[PDB]
């Protein structure tokens, strides 16, 4: 729907 | 691995500590920190000014880890807010992370695209300062290959991400030289096979084409719309939103630009869109019906060829109620360009019903559009003498009730038109 | 073209 301008990479 | 929950004080202890091992692993306790789902404590790692360690910690050749725990600490804090995202701006980062792009380790050059692309996706002004920082030609190095296919599935998605915001946001667009660059790098990825990759290139197109019309002819004269079309039969929703869009915005456009989507097919997914079950889609498929009913005659024409008016009328009796707004908008546009033809058609599918069944709305501007809409469709059955026939068929599905009613409305375009349509038509 | 709209 939407595509995110921010992403923070998450923990494994 | 020692560094999970560490206190802020303990990583400031070590980062303080002028040895590069004890900076390692204070530097990789704060990227778990900062890589935890719950509220990361992003602010209390900022205030504790660990931002320029960070950044001088990204130039640091001779240790490759803590160049890679670093970008990716840095990167979870540009993912915050603005003002979160402007400290790491602040601190120099935009330099340090491209130079990183050109890092002869991968998961490092990976971690320095997010890390650019979470700056830029803040806004114009950052994106347009990792622009003038000469971001463009390493990002875009990265995809001179001649297969896409060799490079690793998420490296290649984080590279598609960035470069779409380097394409996002408005006032002011991108600059035209860079929008000119990128391009013919995104044409490439939307070719590409993966559903990621695809849907963020559309994502990409769609933001270049939302703007005036040389942004959309820029785009077109690439040739990528048949491919847009293509991808606007997707089973992937996510792929065919943006894909979606970006059709919408190039029919924003000329006739001429509004043509070569029709050129290429777009009329014939839009049964599918126009009953889509997911409600943005409809609405978005519905306001693009009506801005290709505000074209030319001949465009008309190719709506009806493709059956696309039962849709509308289907559209217009039964949706959310936005979307029914579009349909509205779609009929008087049709009826303002249309031919006598194309308008007694338009009856003939029954649009007169559900159009008067929405006269009891409580949205002033439908009411205003759908009074329109009726008036173009009573100034065609005056040149086939049949003015008769229609007054008696609106008088029948209740219309006139409610008709009537409107003469005695608050707004005063609505009470005008209502009672011109009386004295004309209904006396 | 000018009854072309813009997305609400």
């Amino acid at each position: 729907a939407i595509s995110p301008s921010k992403r923070a990479r998450p923990a494994e | 691995q020692g560094t999970v929950n560490w206190s802020v004080e303990d990583i400031v202890k070590g980062i303080n500590s002028n040895n590069l091992e004890s900076q390692l692993q204070a530097t990789q306790a704060a990227r778990k920190l900062l890589s935890r789902e719950k509220q990361p404590p992003i602010d209390n790692i900022i205030r504790a000014g660990l931002i320029p360690k960070f950044v001088s910690f990204l130039g640091k050749t001779d240790c490759s880890p803590i160049q890679f725990e670093s970008a990716w600490a840095l990167t979870n804090i540009a993912s915050g807010t603005s003002e979160q995202t402007k400290a790491v701006v602040d601190g120099g980062a935009i330099p340090a992370f491209i130079s990183l792009l050109a890092s002869p380790h991968a998961h490092i050059s990976e971690q320095a695209v997010w890390a650019l692309g979470n700056i830029a996706g803040d806004g114009s002004a950052f994106r347009d300062l990792v622009i003038k920082h000469g971001a463009i030609d390493p990002l875009l190095a990265l995809l001179a290959v001649p297969d896409l296919s060799t490079l690793a599935c998420g490296y290649l998605r984080n590279l598609t991400w960035t470069l779409s915001n380097l394409c996002r946001n408005k006032n002011p667009a991108p600059p035209l030289d860079a929008v000119e660059q990128i391009l013919p790098t995104l044409v490439r990825l939307l070719h590409h096979n993966d559903p990621e990759v695809l849907a963020d290139s559309c994502w990409a197109i769609s933001y270049l084409t939302d703007g005036p019309n040389e942004r959309i002819e820029m785009v077109v004269k690439k040739g990528v719309v048949p491919q847009l079309v293509k991808l606007l039969g997707a089973t992937e929703l996510p792929i065919v939103t943006p894909a979606l869009r970006a059709i919408g915005n190039i029919v924003t456009g000329t006739d001429e630009q509004t043509q070569k989507v029709i050129d290429a097919g777009a009329l014939a997914v839009f049964p599918s869109l126009l009953t889509n079950p997911k409600t943005n889609i409809q609405k978005e498929a519905t306001w693009t019906m009506s801005n290709i009913t505000a074209g030319r005659q001949d465009q008309i024409q190719q709506v009806v060829n493709h059956g696309l008016v039962p849709f509308l009328v289907g559209v217009l009796s039964k949706a959310d109620f936005k979307t029914q707004k579009e349909a509205a908008w779609a009929i008087t546009n049709y009826t303002s360009g249309g031919t006598v033809e194309q308008i007694v058609y338009l009856v003939h599918c029954g649009i007169i019903e559900p159009l008067m069944n929405l006269l009891s709305a409580k949205d002033t501007k439908i009411i205003q559009v759908i009074l329109d809409a009726i008036s173009n469709i009573f100034q065609a059955a005056e040149k086939l003498g049949e003015t008769e026939k229609l007054s008696i068929m609106i008088e029948e599905c209740g219309g006139l009730d409610k008709i009537e009613a409107l003469q005695r409305h608050e707004n005063e375009s609505v009470y005008k038109a209502s009672l011109n349509l009386i004295e004309k038509y209904f006396s």
